[PDB]
């Protein structure tokens, strides 16, 4: 079972949040199906839900201000969270609620735990607009080394918004790899740096990639990182 | 309108041990109906336990739950490097609300960072900005000065750091640093020097390189 979610991303204050999530798992009518937000460095909350039927229930507090909808013929469902605030700034995740249960006396939700979820996807309310990162390669050194370990990597500079994913060789390599959190510079552009740890002997012998991705700009990039020389 | 207090707010406990996390609920849990989720770093949160008690699958056996009413307990038995995450309590007794969640982090041996640094690409110098780059690899712990000194001449204000959260293998640390110069200053001086102070350093570790060379 698979969750995929897209999303606007960047949105100026007091506009209207619009996210889709997409069920390739099958099970579509099975169970009821939730929206959770995280706001960056804080908890989780519990937005609303629902069923194929389209019933839904929603968190009485960001009441009149939550629409959910369901397309039952392309298994979707979607969010909707009107004006906007930097309040509002947050990580929100697609998810398998419980089941929608209807009985003789009582209707309800029943095992409401989620699993699974979605990647995720974070939404920047601000009035700036989307920029482009620009894709650097930290070179090695090329020195005999007297150390087994080389450290190479890649420079994502002045991009907006977040986030950025890094992949080394398409997700050949995994280990030894860190991307740093991102810092957000004098200029109000985003920045981060993504390097992986190597044995030196590999750099004449192994072709290092790093793939960049901006999801906000649809900026897709492939940068080689080969020694200096 | 059911709230979900957790209880402790940080855990710090080295590998090997066990560890107790408690949730406190305003009002009594219907049934069994709590849930316990692990958030790793740049991750969706996780299904750990699920009715208390029940192991959700693919779920290590060094993990259970156990409580009701009013008090909900999750005990990890024997603790791993890989179980540093973040911890969130749920009910779904009532409509579904969250703990402000438990961050459990691992303590080890203290470790010494490797340093290296990066001189600004040909390309980005088409730019007019030169970005120098100190990486300092797998450290623990955390307290760690980086100084940037340019021809002899300490840098401050034009830097910025950014440190990984613990990892998932080792338990350690990185840190990047990157120093902003313009084309224009950067051509004007020939070396560039990355300076490490950690507790894990008997001494303070220089890294550095000359421009154009």
């Amino acid at each position: 079972v698979q969750l995929q979610q897209w999303g606007a991303g960047l949105l100026k204050p007091s506009e209207t949040l619009s996210l889709t999530c997409a069920v390739y798992g099958e099970s579509f009518s099975a169970f009821s199906w939730s929206w959770i937000r995280q706001p960056p460095g804080k908890g989780l909350e519990w937005i609303g839900e629902i069923d194929h039927t389209g019933s839904a229930n929603y968190n009485p507090s960001l009441k009149s201000r939550i629409s959910m909808s369901v397309d039952t013929s392309m298994n979707q469902f979607s969010l909707e969270l009107l004006s906007m605030t930097v309040a509002d700034t947050a990580v929100y995740y697609c998810a398998r609620g419980g089941r929608k249960v209807y009985h003789a006396y009582w209707s309800g939700y029943v095992n409401n735990c989620f699993d699974p979820w979605g990647q995720g996807t974070l939404v920047t309310v601000s009035s700036a607009s989307t920029k482009g990162p620009s894709v650097f390669p930290l070179a090695p050194s090329s020195k005999s080394t007297s150390g087994g370990t080389a450290a190479l990597g890649c420079l994502v500079k002045d991009y907006f918004p977040e986030p950025v994913t890094v992949s080394w060789n398409s997700g050949a390599l995994t280990s030894g790899v860190h991307t740093f959190p991102a810092v957000l510079q004098s200029s109000g552009l985003y920045s981060l740096s993504s390097v992986v740890t190597v044995p030196s002997s590999s750099l004449g012998t192994q072709t290092y990639i790093c793939n960049v991705n901006h999801k906000p700009s649809n900026t897709k990039v492939d940068k080689r990182v080969e020694p200096k020389s | 309108e059911i709230v979900l207090t957790q209880s402790p707010g940080t855990l710090s406990l080295s590998a090997g041990e066990r560890a107790t996390l408690s949730c406190r609920a305003s009002q009594s849990v219907s049934a069994r109906n709590l849930a316990w989720y692990q958030q790793k770093p740049g991750q969706a949160p996780r299904l750990l336990l699920y009715g208390v008690s029940i192991r959700n699958t693919g779920v290590p056996d060094r993990f259970s739950g156990s409580g009701s009413g009013t008090d909900f307990t999750l005990t990890i038995s024997r603790l791993e490097p890989e179980d540093f995450a973040v911890y969130y309590c749920q009910q779904y007794g009532d409509s579904p609300t969250f703990g402000q969640g438990t961050k459990v982090e691992i303590k080890r041996t203290v470790a010494a960072p490797s340093v290296f640094i990066f001189p600004p690409s040909d390309e980005q110098l088409k730019s007019g900005t030169a970005s120098v780059v100190c990486l300092l690899n797998n450290f623990y712990p955390r307290e760690a000065k980086v100084q940037w000194k340019v021809d002899n001449a300490l840098q401050s204000g034009n830097s910025q750091e950014s440190v990984t959260e613990q990892d998932s293998k080792d338990s350690t640390y990185s840190l990047s640093s990157t120093l902003t110069l313009s084309k224009a200053d950067y051509e004007k001086h020939k070396v560039y020097a990355c300076e490490v102070t950690h507790q894990g350093l008997s001494s303070p570790v220089t890294k550095s390189f000359n421009r154009g060379e």
